[PDB]
RNA sequence: AUUA
C-alpha cells in the first residue's frame, strides 16, 4: 500500500500573463494548496493557449510574486459542459511528488479526458 | 628540469597531478621487500620493470 | 477433488509450467517479509504478515527445483480491471513481469486470480532490510540468498566471525558478488520509469514491487494520465538503496572497456584530472529521474545541505 | 501489510 496523498488539497482563484505585468485580471485556474506556514499554490491551469507569466496575490498584497512558468501540455476534459480545453502548466520547479499530488487528486476526483 | 618541463608542456592548461611527477621524473627507485616470497614476484633478478 | 489438480494446470500457462505447490491445496500461502508502507494511518519500513498468495514452484528436466515462482492472488473485482488496464498499457517494456489474467471458480461462485509468472523467492527490499537491520543471532534471510547466488557455499558459515569486518576482511569479497545484479536492477529501474513516462501514468515506485531479477509487478496504486506527461515518484526507493550500492561495489563494471566484465581495464592518461563529464554521465545513466539538481563541484552549491547532498 |  504507498499511496499518492490520500487526504487531499483545496482550491484554485486568480490571474496571468505572458510579458511580466501582462498579468490584468485572472486567466488562470491557479490550482491548489494553502499550506500550513501560508498559501503556497501547487498547479496551474489556462483555458487559455500560451502563457509564460502569473501574478498570485497572497497575505500581504505588497508581496505576490510573478512566477516563471514552463513548456505546456494539452489535454480535453469530461466535464458536463462538453467541448473544453486547457493548457496545463506547473510552477517552475516544482519537484516530482507535487505533480503527482495534483494530477492524481484532479484525475481521481474530476474526470477528465 | 628537461623531463619536469617535457611533460609540463603537454598538459592542456599548465596543471598536472602532484602524484605523478615522481612517478615518470624521478631518476632513483627505492623498493622496502618484507620477505622472500614478495622479493622473488617483484624485483628478481638484475633488472625489473614497473 | 478436481480443485487442487485443475487450478494447478490452470495456473500452468502455455510454455512449460512444470510446477510444484508450495504445500497447499486451493488455500493461500503465509510468509513473513519486509514492506514499504505509507497509507495515511500507518507508515514505516518494517517486516510484515504477507496474507493472500499461492505460489508454486517450478521444475526442469531432471525434476530438480529452480528458482522461479508462479504467485497467484485473489482480490476484489475492481482491482482486477483497473490491474488489466494498466498492463496492457504497460506490457510491451522489457522489465516488466509476465501477468495473466483468468477466472476459476472456488465455490458456485467465480473469483478472478491475478498470476505473475517467474519470479525469484526474494525481492530487494527483503536484502536492503537483510544488509541494514543485521543481527548475528538471526540471519537466515541473508544466508539463503548469499548461497542461492554463488557467492558462497553453505559450509562458509561453519566459520565464527564470518561476518566481522575487522576479523575475516573477505566477507568484503564475498559481498561484492552482487554489484552486478544491483546495476541491472538500477538500469531495469530506469527503462521502467522512461516507460511509464511514454505511457502517461503516475506512480510511486517501492523496493517490495521488484525482485532481484529486475522485473516489476504490482500497479495498483497507479493512476492514468494523458500520454507523455507521466511522472514516478522514486525518492524512497533510491534512498533507502543508496547504503547498499557501496558495500557490494555496484559499479564495478564502469572501469572496464565496455562496461563488461570480461575484458580489460581503461587505460586514462597520467595528465587527466578533470572527469566533470563522466561524472554527469554516470549520474544520467544510472540516476535520470532523481529530481534534484546535482553539481559535480561542490564550489557551486547553495548551501551546505546541498554541498551534503552532492557530495 | 492486516485494503482483498
Ligand atoms: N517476488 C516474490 N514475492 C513474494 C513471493 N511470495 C510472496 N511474496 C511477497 O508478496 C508481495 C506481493 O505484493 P503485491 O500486492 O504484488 O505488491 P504490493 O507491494 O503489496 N502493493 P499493491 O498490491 O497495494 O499495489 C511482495 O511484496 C512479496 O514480498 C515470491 O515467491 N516471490
Ligand atoms: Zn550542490
Amino acid at each position: 500500500n504507498n499511496e499518492l496523498s490520500p487526504v487531499a488539497l483545496r482550491q484554485m482563484s486568480c490571474a496571468a500573463g505572458t510579458t511580466q505585468t501582462a498579468c490584468t485580471d485572472d486567466n488562470a485556474l491557479a490550482y491548489y494548496n494553502t499550506t500550513k506556514g501560508g498559501r503556497f499554490v501547487l498547479a496551474l491551469l489556462s483555458d487559455l493557449q500560451d502563457l509564460k507569466w502569473a501574478r498570485f496575490p497572497k497575505s500581504d498584497g505588497t508581496g505576490t510574486i510573478y512566477t516563471e512558468l514552463e513548456p505546456p501540455c494539452r489535454f480535453v476534459t469530461d466535464t458536463p459542459k462538453g467541448p473544453k480545453v486547457k493548457y496545463l502548466y506547473f510552477i517552475k520547479g516544482l519537484n516530482n511528488l507535487n505533480r503527482g499530488m495534483v494530477l492524481g487528486s484532479l484525475a481521481a476526483t474530476v474526470r477528465l479526458q | 628540469n628537461d623531463a619536469l618541463n617535457n611533460i609540463i608542456n603537454n598538459a592542456r592548461d599548465g596543471c598536472v597531478p602532484l602524484n605523478i611527477i615522481p612517478l615518470t621524473t624521478a631518476a632513483k627507485l627505492m623498493v622496502v621487500i618484507p620477505d622472500y616470497n614478495t622479493y622473488k614476484n617483484t624485483c628478481d633478478g638484475t633488472t625489473f620493470t614497473y | 477433488s478436481a480443485d487442487a489438480q485443475s487450478f494447478l494446470n490452470r495456473v500452468c500457462g502455455v510454455s512449460a509450467a512444470r510446477l510444484t505447490p508450495c504445500g497447499t491445496g486451493t488455500s493461500t500461502d503465509v510468509v513473513y517479509r519486509a514492506f514499504d508502507i505509507y497509507n495515511d494511518k500507518v507508515a514505516g519500513f518494517a517486516k510484515f504478515l504477507k496474507t493472500n498468495c499461492c505460489r508454486f514452484q517450478e521444475k526442469d528436466e531432471d525434476d530438480n527445483l529452480i528458482d522461479s515462482y508462479f504467485v497467484v492472488k485473489r482480490h476484489t473485482f475492481s482491482n482486477y480491471q483497473h490491474e488489466e488496464t494498466i498492463y496492457n498499457l504497460l506490457k510491451d517494456c522489457p522489465a516488466v513481469a509476465k501477468h495473466d489474467f483468468f477466472k476459476f471458480r472456488i465455490d458456485g461462485d467465480m473469483v478472478p486470480h491475478i498470476s505473475r509468472q517467474r519470479l525469484t523467492k526474494y525481492t530487494m527490499a527483503d536484502l536492503v532490510y537483510a544488509l541494514r537491520h543485521f543481527d548475528e543471532g538471526n540471519c537466515d534471510t541473508l544466508k539463503e540468498i548469499l548461497v542461492t547466488y554463488n557467492c558462497c557455499d553453505d559450509d562458509y558459515f561453519n566459520k565464527k566471525d564470518w561476518y566481522d569486518f575487522v576479523e575475516n576482511p573477505d566477507i568484503l569479497r564475498v559481498y561484492a558478488n552482487l554489484g552486478e545484479r544491483v546495476r541491472q536492477a538500477l538500469l531495469k529501474t530506469v527503462q521502467f520509469c522512461d516507460a511509464m513516462r511514454n505511457a502517461g501514468i503516475v506512480g510511486v515506485l517501492t523496493l517490495d514491487n521488484q525482485d532481484l531479477n529486475g522485473n516489476w509487478y504490482d500497479f495498483g496504486d497507479f493512476i492514468q494520465t494523458t500520454p507523455g506527461s507521466g511522472v514516478p515518484v522514486v525518492d524512497s526507493y533510491y534512498s533507502l538503496l543508496m547504503p547498499i550500492l557501496t558495500l557490494t561495489r555496484a559499479l564495478t563494471a564502469e572501469s572496464h572497456v565496455d562496461t563488461d566484465l570480461t575484458k580489460p581495464y581503461i587505460k586514462w592518461d597520467l595528465l587527466k584530472y578533470d572527469f566533470t563529464e563522466e561524472r554527469l554521465k554516470l549520474f544520467d545513466r544510472y540516476f535520470k529521474y532523481w529530481d534534484q539538481t546535482y553539481h559535480p563541484n561542490c564550489v557551486n552549491c547553495l548551501d551546505d545541505r546541498c554541498i551534503l547532498h552532492c557530495a
